[PDB]
């Protein structure tokens, strides 16, 4: 489930 | 001076405020206009691969067994940064092979860790560093560029003829044989394996960022606005952990088509650039056909505990990370759904029996007597970096440590003559160390120079100090455990301050471990050294809580002892414990000075630590005032040079012990041991972590 490391502002 | 075009962007202009460097306001302006005009980034780009969309080319665990009769050469790219060289030595011993090559990038600011790769460089043909090395921040754009770098130079580097790039971090630990990943390798050589999100890619792209324009500089990563996306591609990206035959890093590095040309411009301004660029260069390139959706590795994702915008201080922009590996996952590593052969993340500091388990399942036990397999050094100061980078906190109490050394030194031979074990320190301290057992902190280790007074020679020692237990509890409830310090760590739920270490000018930190139980409320209170209540509340543990911490807001300076810090629960006590906030004899690396050490050593300037006051339960919780000892706190503010070094080695005594110590060379003190043949110094033997020569089968361990 390496979905990127990014989750928003 | 002015800009060159008007500057309205609500983003850019709260980069602009917060931006210290001059350099970086200038950079920030030239970037954020050349975009309003529409010159920066690329509107459309040519795709170049003829299927209509992904192609993502049965796991048999027993297909790499063979032998193969090409193997595949290897090299390896290694990012690493920290002070967990040790570490980094053991993985290194893992994956070394004499037809493999390695090419390590050493963070900027890691200058102890490359001191220490340089020394392995040296000893291996096959090893070499790099010598650029950039500041390679969380999320920044320069990770790319530090791969793309990396590339360029491998291909030039003739005399090496790799096959497969592999990039990996001091975190990282394989979790399959060198021989199986070559056969797995040698059968696949023309495939490329990068893990891709799968879901909803539009919601992939707003979470990543990438409609967000970027930039990079004064080592952080500032929102500059919005952009659009290319249009005529399809953009994707998943994992920045991957491994990529030489075919396609060729045409990465010196392609100049439609397709590579603007996605370079485009991630030269984006944030976690590596988790897309090579996506989607690969999917929209003639090689597309060659993609498999598998990076090949096991990454110990916790979204539960590892997205806690921890990095909010270094990007514009919230992220998450991995967690660290413990003992109960082992079995998640024999998995056979799919092909894997590493895994991240792994620390020494915060579990080692895992890692003990890992290498020797898949090369063996060492041989029986082997000494250190259960310890871990770490170095967390060296004389080549400077005392002006350690902080007045840690000079004062490193200097303190070494002097409760000398005292053990003295009380520990017993003679009616002349002491032979009478020492005078010197200078500063040459180097500190972390120290663990079994995975339980054991204190640091400092190596110092004295002067031994009965022959009047100068010796070379290291001391060993071991925190006193401060812990108490006083009907089974759930509390657990209960500390102060600094630095929390949500992911990994522990102080990175592994010390406890506490200045004047610090902001405490009281954290609480439960057990499973019903809700329950209790009450923390916090009491200086000449009991003053500072602050009082009430905290919720609910039934599902395992920790709990909050940072009381405590008017500065602390007035230096030892703090109590109390648990009740409606009036019946529950436990304590205790923190030292030590005074400082440096000011600025210096000698404190009488007005310095007056203004930071007589609490808080508001004459309280809060504006709510408690004074009311000083005679409710038996913390009376003593009018003396108040008046003593006035005197020791006061003190410096002698005086106050008394007043803080007395502190610092009854808080730590000094454990042992030990000489490195030669020696008058008749019953000091010489630190090579102890089981506690950091010049012991560590065969784990040592590096000798390749053996007949091309391998280290
Ligand atoms: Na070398």
């Amino acid at each position: 489930e390496e979905e990127g490391s990014g989750v928003g502002q | 001076q002015p800009p060159k075009c008007d500057i309205s962007g609500k983003e850019a202009i709260s980069a602009l405020s917060r931006a210290k460097s001059k350099h970086c306001r200038q950079e920030i302006g030239e970037t954020y206009c050349r975009h309003k005009l529409g010159l920066l980034m690329p509107e459309k780009v040519t795709r170049f691969c003829p299927l209509e969309g992904k192609a993502n080319k049965q796991w048999d665990e027993d297909s790499v067994e063979y032998m193969p009769a090409n193997p595949v050469r290897i090299a390896f790219v290694l990012v690493v940064h920290g002070r967990a060289s040790r570490q980094l030595q053991r993985m290194f011993k893992a994956i070394y092979h004499k037809d493999h090559f390695y090419y390590i990038h050493v963070d900027k600011r890691s200058n102890y860790l490359h001191r220490q790769v340089l020394q392995v460089s040296r000893q291996y043909s096959n090893v070499r560093v790099t010598p650029w090395r950039m500041a390679t921040i969380w999320g920044g754009a320069s990770l790319l560029s530090t791969y793309l770098q990396s590339m360029r130079d491998l291909l030039e580097m003739t005399d090496w003829p790799w096959d497969f790039f592999i990039n990996l971090s001091a975190a990282d630990y394989p979790i399959r044989t060198n021989d199986q990943l070559v056969a797995f390798l040698s059968r696949y050589r023309d495939m490329n394996f990068l893990k891709s999100h799968g879901r909803d890619n539009a919601r992939f792209i707003r979470k990543q960022g990438l409609d967000r324009l970027f930039l990079e500089c004064d080592a952080h990563m500032w929102r500059l606005g919005d952009r659009r996306i290319p249009e005529g591609i399809a953009v994707d990206g998943g994992s920045d952990w991957f491994l990529l035959n030489r075919r396609f890093v060729e045409y990465v590095t010196f392609s100049t088509d439609d397709l590579v040309t603007k996605m370079k411009q485009f991630y030269s301004y984006t944030l976690l650039p590596a988790e897309s660029f090579f996506h989607t260069v690969l999917e929209n390139s003639p090689h597309c056909d060659t993609m498999v959706d598998n990076n090949l590795r096991i990454t110990n994702w916790n979204r539960k505990l590892g997205c806690k915008c921890q990095y909010k201080h270094i990007v514009d922009w919230c992220g998450c990370s991995p967690n660290d590996f413990k003992p109960q996952d082992f079995h998640r590593f024999q998995q056979t759904a799919r092909p894997t052969f590493f895994a991240r993340k792994f620390e020494a500091v915060v579990n080692q029996e895992i890692i003990g388990q890992l290498d020797y399942y898949l090369y063996g036990n060492y041989p029986a007597g082997t000494p250190g397999l259960r310890s871990y050094w770490e170095n967390v100061y060296d004389e080549p970096d400077g005392i002006h980078s350690l902080s007045d906190v840690t000079l004062t109490l490193y200097h303190s440590f070494a002097r409760l050394g000398l005292r053990r030194a003295e009380t520990s031979l017993h003679t009616d003559g002349e002491n032979s074990c009478r020492y005078y320190p010197m200078g500063h301290p040459a180097s500190v160390h972390l120290y663990f057992l079994a995975d339980r902190f054991q204190g640091f280790l400092i190596k110092h120079h004295a002067t031994n007074l009965a022959v009047s020679k100068l010796e070379t020692l290291e001391t060993w100090v071991m925190p006193k237990k401060v812990f108490k509890i006083a009907d089974f409830g759930r509390l657990q455990f209960s500390e102060v310090g600094t630095d929390w760590d949500a992911k990994e739920r522990l102080f990175r301050n592994f010390g406890g270490l506490l200045g004047p000018m610090d902001e405490p930190v009281g954290m609480q471990k439960w057990g499973k139980g019903p809700n329950v409320t209790v009450t923390v209170i916090w009491v200086d050294p000449v009991n003053v209540i500072a602050a009082t509340y009430d905290i919720l543990i609910e039934s599902t809580a395992e920790f709990t911490h909050y940072k009381p807001p405590l008017n500065l300076p602390l007035r230096p002892g030892v703090w109590t810090v109390k648990i009740l629960h409606h009036w019946v006590p529950v436990a304590e414990t205790k923190f030292l906030v030590a005074p400082l004899t440096f000011s600025n690396r210096q000698p404190i000075k009488p007005e310095e050490a007056l203004k930071l050593h007589n609490g808080p300037l508001r004459n309280a630590y809060m504006e709510q006051s408690f004074q009311s339960l000083n005679p409710v919780l038996s913390l009376p005032i003593n009018p003396a000892q108040v008046e003593q706190a006035r005197r020791n503010a006061a003190s410096t040079g002698t005086a106050l070094e008394g007043w803080l080695d007395s502190l610092v005594g009854g808080m730590w012990t000094a454990m042992d110590i030990c000489a490195t060379g030669p020696t008058a003190c008749p019953v000091m041991q010489t630190c090579s043949q102890t089981a506690w110094s950091s010049f012991s033997p560590d065969p784990k972590s040592e590096l000798g020569a390749v053996k007949p089968d091309g391998r280290l361990r």
